[PDB]
């Protein structure tokens, strides 16, 4: 049957295989039948402006639905007090009671709290009004018009960029730094200095009145000529209240540093001053600008991109709380909550992925003798060592983790926490929006370290042994996904490098779960007062399972009950639908393909004998999901659950106490 | 009445509920296989069947039931369904090549299913069918209501 | 090398006894391309799941063995 | 179909071919090897990938190997 | 606060992206 | 025309389906000594009659089942394998040479043998865009 | 980080102590030695700081665990020299002599270290390392 | 041969251990650091 | 334009959805 197009093995494949692994094979475009290097480039280039264009229309559905739907004025007016509002309700199915329950934030209908903080960051940028953000959100829609329009072009002939100006990817390189990054921090710097620090300082700046407007008095006399003190003017008082001309100072690029103690967050100026910095550093680099690989593989590509988002996003989710640079975000516990969890959840993600794209790499693209003694030879020359050592730290930081947390456990049951094995952070004390790190914490990392050293050896023996082990010398034949090598070596279940992405996406999850859980457990501690709760049950694991899991649910489970609904219904009901699809994870997770196999062939055989329902029949011979599409499912289920329910939980547990 | 096997070699037993006279009665009379009707007919038929069928869940046991409005629940409920199977039917007709192949309980099952000129035609029958059927429910319900 | 005994350290990348000694038990078979029949102490991974027992001998590669 | 390739290394012990459920493997004459023996692979059509002939194999870095692609009726094994 | 005239516009603006979709994605088919 | 006696066996639910009909069945013939009784791949017994016996199956691995795992344990090894088309196309598969493919026999090509070994397979790095496999 | 003598909440918990031996002074005895350790504020528990809390507990963990390493090393050297099939009756069934003699060679690894590092005697050649 | 195999062997030896850590821990109290 | 989200969800989720599902179908079966 024609779908998918692309790829004729599959295309007569007269099962329902053929559908499944056609959504799975579909961006794979270097594997498409007859892709060459060139058309694939220019296919990836295209895909890449639809990506775009959907990122904008994202955003411009955020613009449009604050706006259209949202309370973003009354918030300006009360910003500590007013629950930000993320869109309408209409849903047929809901009782007057959940109507009412939803009915929240003085909306006149029900609405979605939102827990993004972008309320926040649009306030904080300068938006004030919904006309601010319908503009936005119309622009948003023109630019993915653009964006649009633009792959379109691109794809056309006329304008179809040919396999040069993608071999010229150090200009790329360059041109990222400065003309990208570079351009578009000063830019930014450009609007927080016109329009941001402005509206900050309770001075209203429209597009109309900005060409009327200067920023700074003296300021567009000084720049080239004494800039930087004229720039450093009248610091904002201590008294400034955000958006009020009471305490409005004049500076607009300073380094007064802190956090302006109306709103908790970054001083405007202060950002203006780092974005000017970070843009000069980012030209002049740019002005002043493995190499065969990196160049030759696409996946080298991504995957150290992916890895590089790893990293800058958990930094942000990391510095987004510690530093706000939002106003009031400080104070709206929830989204500070969800925003962290969102960025390091994310940031997993990108990591494995980057992995993932490395074992791609190292099946597809890596050749041996193309670079005869590169880095990525030297890894593999001693695999083993590698492997064994991250092993060692593995079984020692898990051993030695588990046994502290296990010992504190017991003492602590059999009534002796004295005996706890209580191991203060003193590195921690040295160093040290920086918050009390105790034994607890201390344990806490020493967790979190172990589990990011099990996925970093499970997603690189993967990406190491992709080629192949003693237990199949050629795995680079059969590729990186294919089910296994069958049960003929004392069996070879999840051999393939793709099993290892599986089994490393568990130990992500279980590793940024155990950050997320560290953050949201200390953070609702100290948003309650009790942060001594943390401290004194977070150094067995009872404490975590009783203070947190169990004590942090009982608002979000009592979202609704026989006696009725509150605003935490549809996240009570969330909380069980990612129990739900967690648990289905399981049922692809640990059934595997034969067992269901058998079954559906009993039930081909009852559709073809059961009277009336015989007259229609499937195209598609019916089948049991693949061995690997049983991984991937349950994969995606366990995942989507984990995230689901603790997204509930998150929510659920911070929107009560605030 | 005993389990035997026509063609031993197929899947397929001959037993009292698949083979039995009064089951081949039935089945093969049942306007999918009765031998002499117009593609349409058999959809008029089964249409009719079904939406008025259809018509009772959805006014007995949806949201709004008790009340008047129920009625006109169940009438909307019950085409909308017809109208989704009748999507089915065109979108399966247009995909389908295959046909009813003779079974123990149906040595003749025929031609209105099995080529894309039957299923069409019973599929308007469906539809027409299905959603006269709703109709003529909720007809009847209002009017046994009120007699 | 010798057919009775022999120490040969293989240098066959895909073998479960790649760089391990082994006495070899066979003499090489004039036109065979892998004569070697090498016996080497540890067993492979050969067989079905949980087969305890694998191969113990395998016909090395002349080129690849070495004394 | 699954493509069954015999490598260089056959031992000719004809363990393969009467493991293979389908029979795709024959046990053809060669003078590769002392055995007097490979393994051919003609009815690969019928090859449902079972692997018990690389299970059965019994040489190092085995000669006999399955490798599984644009499965077919005869590859998914389905009666229906 | 948002008049039904700005939110008739934002829709007919956002059938433009619409359209564009629809060919760049003809495109890369 | 592969004509023998169907073995006597009251029916099954294991049997051939809409695919025998629609696609290809198979057909196993075999000459039995005995009026002895044998496990029914589709799942039951049935008892195979005095002489040529022949049996409609719906895949070559149950015809080869019945054939490796039962006939040849009860000693018989006259079973010849028929791929059936709807049309009636008989044709013989398993023993094509007339000879069990265990015994080497003349006129039989070596089919996909290939003279590198497993160790010498190409990476695929080299050979991205070429549309070569490390096996070819 | 204050002695558990000077922390007010050590006290608090020392009067109302659960005896773990059967022995009636076992808590009395357990919060006098814990006195010593310094205890934070707060909780009154005292706390492990990386000599006497960590270093010296851990020097003798290794040394133990260097025992135990060494003893089944040794039983292995002992396994591959007693007979030319080591695994048959040599793990499966424990040869006691050969394991007690591997026992009291055991502990005297320390001493035993200087010599094994010498001439690097414990490592075995890269090349000789079976690895594909 | 039964106090060779595995099992027994390591059953009278871990019951020694065991035993052996209980009574150290039976004599000694609660020691959490060394004193 | 109050009314635009009982007229926009059921568009887009029931009639949008359905059109998509009848012509994914069409599309995977073709
Ligand atoms: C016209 C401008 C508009 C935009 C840009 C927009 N919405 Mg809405 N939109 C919703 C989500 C949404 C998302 C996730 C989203 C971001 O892409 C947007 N929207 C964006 C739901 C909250 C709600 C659901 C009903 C429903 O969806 O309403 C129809 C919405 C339409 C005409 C806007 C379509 C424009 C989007 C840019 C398309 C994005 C496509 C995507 C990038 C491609 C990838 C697909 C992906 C799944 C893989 C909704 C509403 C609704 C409306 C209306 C009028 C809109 N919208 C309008 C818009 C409802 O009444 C109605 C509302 O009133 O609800 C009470
Ligand atoms: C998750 C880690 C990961 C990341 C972040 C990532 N990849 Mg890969 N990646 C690709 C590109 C890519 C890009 C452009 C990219 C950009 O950042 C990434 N990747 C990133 C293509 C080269 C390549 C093609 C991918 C491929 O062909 O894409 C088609 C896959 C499809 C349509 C299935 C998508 C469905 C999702 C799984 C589940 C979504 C659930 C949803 C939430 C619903 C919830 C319900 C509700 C309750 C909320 C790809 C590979 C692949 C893999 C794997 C494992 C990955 N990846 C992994 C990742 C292939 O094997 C696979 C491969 O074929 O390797 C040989
Ligand atoms: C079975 C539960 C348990 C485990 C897993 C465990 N201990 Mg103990 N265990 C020790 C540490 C330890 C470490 C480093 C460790 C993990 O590697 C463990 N434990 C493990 C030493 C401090 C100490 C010896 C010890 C104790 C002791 C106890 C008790 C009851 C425990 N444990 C219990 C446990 C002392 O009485 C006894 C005591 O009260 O000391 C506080
Ligand atoms: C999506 C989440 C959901 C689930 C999983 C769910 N419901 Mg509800 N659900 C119901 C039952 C139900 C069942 C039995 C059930 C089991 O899985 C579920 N639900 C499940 C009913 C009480 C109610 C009715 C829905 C409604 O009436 O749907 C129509 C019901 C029909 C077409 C099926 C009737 C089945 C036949 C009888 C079968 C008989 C076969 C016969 C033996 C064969 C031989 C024939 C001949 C040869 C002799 C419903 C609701 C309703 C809703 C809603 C929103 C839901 N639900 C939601 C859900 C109504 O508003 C609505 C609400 O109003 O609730 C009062
Ligand atoms: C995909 C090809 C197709 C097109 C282009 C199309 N229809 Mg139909 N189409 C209708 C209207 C229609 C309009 C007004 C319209 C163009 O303006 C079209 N269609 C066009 C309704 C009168 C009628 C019923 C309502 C109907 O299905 O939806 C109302 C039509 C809408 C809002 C206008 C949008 C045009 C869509 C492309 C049509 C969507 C059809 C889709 C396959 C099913 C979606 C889910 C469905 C269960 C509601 C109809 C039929 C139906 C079908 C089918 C298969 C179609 N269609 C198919 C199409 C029914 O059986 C079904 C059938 O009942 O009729 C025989
Ligand atoms: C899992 C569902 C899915 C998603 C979320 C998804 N794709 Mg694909 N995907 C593409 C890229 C892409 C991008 C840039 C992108 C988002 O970042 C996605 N996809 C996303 C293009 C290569 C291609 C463009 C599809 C293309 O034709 O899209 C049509 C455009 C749309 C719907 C109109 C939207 C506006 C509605 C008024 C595509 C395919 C295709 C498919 C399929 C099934 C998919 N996909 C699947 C998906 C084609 O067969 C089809 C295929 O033939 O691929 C070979
Ligand atoms: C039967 C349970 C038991 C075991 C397994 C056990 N002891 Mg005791 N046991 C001793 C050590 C010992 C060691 C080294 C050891 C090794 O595992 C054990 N035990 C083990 C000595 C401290 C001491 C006897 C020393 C003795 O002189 O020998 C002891 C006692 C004693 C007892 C008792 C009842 C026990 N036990 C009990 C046990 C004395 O009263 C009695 C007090
Ligand atoms: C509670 C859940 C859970 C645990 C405890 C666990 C345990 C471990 N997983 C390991 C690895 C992995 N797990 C993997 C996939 C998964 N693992 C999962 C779930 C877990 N896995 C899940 C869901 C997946 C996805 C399939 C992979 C892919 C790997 C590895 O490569 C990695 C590994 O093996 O690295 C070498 C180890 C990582 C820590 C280490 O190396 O030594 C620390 C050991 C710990 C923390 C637990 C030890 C338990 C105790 C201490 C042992 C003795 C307990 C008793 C005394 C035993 C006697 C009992 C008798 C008396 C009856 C360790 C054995
Ligand atoms: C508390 C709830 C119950 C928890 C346990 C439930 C386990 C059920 C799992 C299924 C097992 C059913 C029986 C299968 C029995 C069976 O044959 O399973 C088969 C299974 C694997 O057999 P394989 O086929 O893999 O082995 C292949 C060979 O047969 C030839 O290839 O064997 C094992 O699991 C090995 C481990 C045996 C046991 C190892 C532990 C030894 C110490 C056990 C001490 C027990 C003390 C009991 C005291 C009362
Ligand atoms: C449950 C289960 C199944 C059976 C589940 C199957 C076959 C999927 C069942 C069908 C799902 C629910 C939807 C398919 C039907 C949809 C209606 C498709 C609509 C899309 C069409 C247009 C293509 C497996 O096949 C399997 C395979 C390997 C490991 C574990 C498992 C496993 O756990
Ligand atoms: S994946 Fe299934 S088929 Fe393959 S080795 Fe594992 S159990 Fe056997
Ligand atoms: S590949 Fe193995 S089983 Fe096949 S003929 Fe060679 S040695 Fe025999
Ligand atoms: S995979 Fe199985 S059926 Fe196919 S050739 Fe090998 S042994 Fe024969």
């Amino acid at each position: 049957t024609k779908f998918p197009s692309f790829s004729q093995d599959l295309a007569q494949d007269p099962t329902t295989r053929r559908i499944w692994y056609g959504i799975a094979t579909v961006h794979d475009f270097e594997t498409h039948d007859g892709m060459t290097e060139e058309n694939l480039y220019q296919k990836i280039f295209a895909t890449h402006f639809g990506h775009l264009s959907i990122i904008f229309l994202w955003s411009a559905g955020h613009l449009f639905h604050v706006a259209w739907q949202g309370n973003f004025e009354q918030w300006i007016q009360d910003p500590l007090t007013i629950r930000p509002i993320a869109h309408a309700i209409w849903d047929p199915h809901l009782g007057d009671a959940a109507t009412q329950a939803f009915t929240q934030a003085g909306a006149s209908g029900p609405v979605d709290l939102c827990y993004s903080g972008l309320y926040q960051w649009w306030y904080t940028i300068g938006m004030r009004t919904n006309g601010d953000l319908y503009i936005g959100s119309v622009f948003l829609m023109i630019v993915a018009a653009v964006m649009l329009f633009a792959g379109w072009l691109h794809l056309q002939p006329k304008f179809r960029p040919s396999l040069a100006w993608f071999r010229d990817a150090e200009s790329q390189m360059n041109h990222h730094l400065a003309v990208l990054f570079g351009a578009s921090s000063l830019g930014w710097t450009g609007h927080l200095i016109h329009v941001a620090i402005p509206e900050a300082r309770g001075q209203h700046v429209g597009w109309d009145n900005f060409l009327s407007t200067m920023p700074h008095p003296a300021g567009l006399a000084p720049f080239f000529t004494g800039r930087w003190g004229v720039y450093a003017q009248n610091p904002d008082t201590a008294g400034h209240i955000f958006g009020t001309s009471e305490g409005a100072g004049t500076a607009i690029i300073t380094f007064i540093g802190g956090f302006h103690p109306q709103t908790e967050a970054l001083w405007l100026t202060d950002i203006a001053h780092h974005h000017l910095a970070i843009a000069v550093m980012y030209i002049i680099a740019g002005h002043m600008y493995l190499y065969d690989t990196y160049n030759e593989s696409l996946h080298f590509q991504l995957g150290f991109h992916l890895a590089a988002l790893g990293v800058i996003t958990s930094v942000v989710a990391q510095h987004m709380y510690s530093l706000p640079s939002y106003a009031f975000i400080s104070q709206d516990h929830v989204t500070q909550a969800a925003l962290y969890t969102h960025h390091q959840y994310i940031a997993g993600i990108l990591a494995i992925g980057a992995f993932a794209h490395g074992g791609i790499f190292f099946v597809r693209d890596y050749d041996p003798e193309r670079n005869k003694n590169n880095v990525l030879a030297r890894a593999l020359e001693h695999k083993e060592a590698i492997i064994s050592h991250l092993s060692w730290v593995s079984m020692f930081s898990g051993f030695h983790t588990l046994g502290v947390y296990v010992h504190n456990d017991t003492v602590v049951a059999f009534g002796t926490p004295e005996k706890q094995i209580l191991v203060e952070p003193i590195f921690a004390q040295w160093i040290q929006p920086f918050m009390s790190q105790g034994p607890g914490d201390f344990l806490v990392h020493h967790g979190i370290a172990f589990s990011l050293h099990v996925t970093v050896l499970i997603c690189v023996k993967g990406c190491l042994d992709a080629r192949g082990s003693k237990l199949m010398p050629d795995k680079k034949d059969f590729g990186y996904s294919f089910p296994c090598d069958g049960p003929g070596r004392g069996g070879t279940c999840d051999i393939s490098a793709w099993d290892s992405f599986y089994l490393a996406f568990f130990w992500m999850l279980n590793t940024i779960g155990w950050i997320v859980f560290y953050f949201n457990w200390k953070h609702l501690a100290i948003w309650s007062g009790n942060e001594a709760q943390f401290n004194t049950n977070s150094t067995y694991l009872m404490g975590w399972l009783r203070d947190y899991l169990w004590g942090y649910s009982a608002q979000l489970i009592n979202g609704y009950t026989p006696f009725g609904v509150n605003s935490l219904s549809v996240w009570a009901w969330i909380f069980l639908l990612g129990h739900l699809c967690w648990a289905t994870g399981f049922l692809f997770l640990i059934s595997w393909r034969g067992y269901w196999q058998e079954l559906i062939e009993t039930l081909v055989w009852a559709h073809q004998r059961t009277p009336l329902a015989n007259l229609v029949t499937w195209k598609d011979k019916p089948v049991a999901l693949s061995i690997v599409q049983g991984r991937l499912v349950g994969l995606v289920h366990f995942a989507v659950g984990y995230y689901v329910t603790y997204a509930a939980f998150v929510i659920g547990a911070t929107a009560p106490l605030g | 009445l005993v389990k035997h096997g026509g063609d031993p070699l197929v899947g397929d037993l001959a037993t009292p509920v698949n083979s039995s006279g009064i089951v081949k009665a039935w089945i093969n009379n049942l306007p999918a296989y009765r031998k002499g009707m117009s593609a349409n007919a058999r959809g008029l038929e089964i249409g009719m069947a079904h939406g008025y069928y259809l018509y009772g869940p959805f006014a007995t046991s949806g949201p709004i039931r008790g009340t008047t409005m129920s009625l006109v629940s169940g009438v909307l409920s019950a085409s909308a369904v017809v109208i989704v199977l009748s999507v089915a039917i065109q979108i399966y007709s247009s995909v389908s090549s295959a046909k009813p192949l003779p079974s123990v309980t149906t040595a003749d099952p025929g031609s209105d299913f099995g080529t894309k000129e039957g299923w069409s035609a019973v599929g308007s029958g469906f539809l027409i069918g299905g959603c006269g059927g709703a109709v003529i429910a909720g007809v009847l319900s209002y009017a046994i209501a009120a007699f | 090398m010798v057919q009775r005994g022999s120490k040969v350290r293989i240098l066959r990348p895909e073998s479960y006894w790649f760089r391990e000694i082994g006495t070899v038990a066979s003499v090489d078979q004039s036109g065979i391309k892998y004569p070697v029949i090498v016996r080497f102490d540890t067993c492979n991974y050969n067989g079905i799941s949980g087969t305890a027992a694998g191969i113990n001998t395998n016909n090395f590669g002349v080129h690849e063995l070495e004394e | 179909s699954h493509t069954v390739k015999i490598y260089d290394t056959c031992i000719g012990c004809t363990q393969c071919v009467r493991a293979c459920p389908t029979d795709v493997l024959e046990m053809v004459p060669w003078d590769g090897c002392k055995a007097g023996q490979i393994a051919s692979s003609p009815r690969t059509e019928d090859c449902v990938g079972c692997k018990r002939c690389e299970t059965a194999c019994p040489t190092d870095f085995l000669s006999i190997r399955v490798y599984l692609g644009a499965e077919t009726t005869r590859s998914m094994g389905l009666a229906y | 606060e948002l008049s039904d005239l700005q939110i008739v516009i934002a829709l007919v603006v956002a059938l433009l992206p619409a359209l564009l979709a629809l060919n760049l994605g003809s495109a890369l088919s | 025309t592969l004509t023998g006696q169907t073995p006597l066996f009251g029916g099954s639910t294991g049997g051939l389906l809409s695919s025998a009909e629609t696609e290809e069945k198979y057909a196993i013939t075999w000459t039995s000594p005995k009026q002895q009784v044998f496990e029914m791949p589709t799942g039951g017994a049935a008892v195979m009659n005095e002489g040529e016996n022949l049996l409609y199956l719906a895949r070559k691995e149950q015809c080869l089942a019945l054939g490796l795992r039962q006939l040849r344990t009860k000693k018989i090894m006259d079973y010849k394998i028929y791929r059936v088309l709807p049309d009636g196309s008989n044709t013989l598969l398993h023993p094509k040479d007339g000879v069990f493919p265990e015994k080497s026999n003349e006129g039989r090509a070596a089919v996909n043998s290939v003279a590198r070994s497993i160790g010498e397979n190409p990476n695929p790095g080299a050979i991205k865009y070429t549309g070569k496999k490390a096996y070819d | 980080l204050v002695p558990c003598s000077e922390s007010p909440k050590f006290q608090e918990r020392a009067a109302k102590a659960r005896n773990t031996t059967a022995d009636p002074n076992s808590g009395q005895k357990r919060f006098e030695m814990y006195s010593s350790a310094l205890c934070g504020p707060e909780d009154g528990l005292p706390r492990i700081i990386a000599a006497g809390d960590f270093l010296i507990p851990g020097l003798f963990f290794i040394y133990i665990a260097g025992g135990i390493g060494n003893s089944s090393r040794n039983y292995q050297i002992a396994n591959r020299k007693k007979n030319a099939k080591n695994p048959a009756m040599g793990e499966i069934i424990i040869d006691v002599p050969l394991a007690v003699s591997s026992t009291i060679a055991g502990m005297a690894w320390p001493l035993t270290a200087f010599r094994e590092l010498t001439s690097g005697e414990l490592t075995v050649p890269d090349s000789d390392v079976t690895v594909s | 041969k039964f106090f060779s195999t595995a099992p027994v062997i390591a059953l009278v030896f871990f019951t020694l251990t065991a035993g052996f850590l209980v009574e150290l821990n039976r004599f000694f109290p609660d020691i959490l650091f060394f004193p | 334009s109050d009314i635009l989200p009982a007229i926009m969800t059921p568009l887009v989720v029931l009639i949008g959805g359905g059109a998509a599902m009848t012509a994914f179908f069409y599309y995977v079966e073709r």
